[PDB]
């Protein structure tokens, strides 16, 4: 539903 | 009495940001690494800006204070899949949260 983050 | 009620919103704020033991909820989600943050959240929030409007008087009740918390949260609920660490650490935070903020409350409602 999002780009989303960088995985951490 | 506004000095003893902000007294204990900065430490009730330390007590919850002790909690964020991944770094995760410090400071605003930053939009150069995550730019489309803002199409799907209304109005970010996180400790730093948690700290900002504490000292510029924008709570004035628990409420607000823990409304802006809440928000913390539900934000990255919102933004972040299930699967995600940042959507599990904020279900954790959640949880780490609610004994601090029940806490806080009852001093705050001595007041």
């Amino acid at each position: 539903s999002t780009g989303g983050k960088a995985p951490r | 009495q506004l000095t003893p009620f902000l007294i204990l919103l900065r430490k009730t704020l330390e007590q919850l940001q002790e909690k964020d033991t991944g770094n995760i909820f410090s400071e605003p989600v930053p939009l150069s690494e995550v730019p489309d943050y803002l199409d799907h959240i209304k109005k970010p929030m996180d400790f730093f800006t948690m700290k900002q409007n504490l000292e510029a008087y924008r709570y004035l009740n628990f409420d607000d204070f823990e409304e802006d918390f809440n928000l913390i949260v539900s934000n990255c609920l919102k933004y972040n899949a299930k699967d995600t660490i940042f959507y599990r650490a904020a279900v954790r935070l959640r949880e780490q949260g609610g004994a601090v903020l029940r806490q806080a409350r009852r001093q705050a409602e001595k007041m």
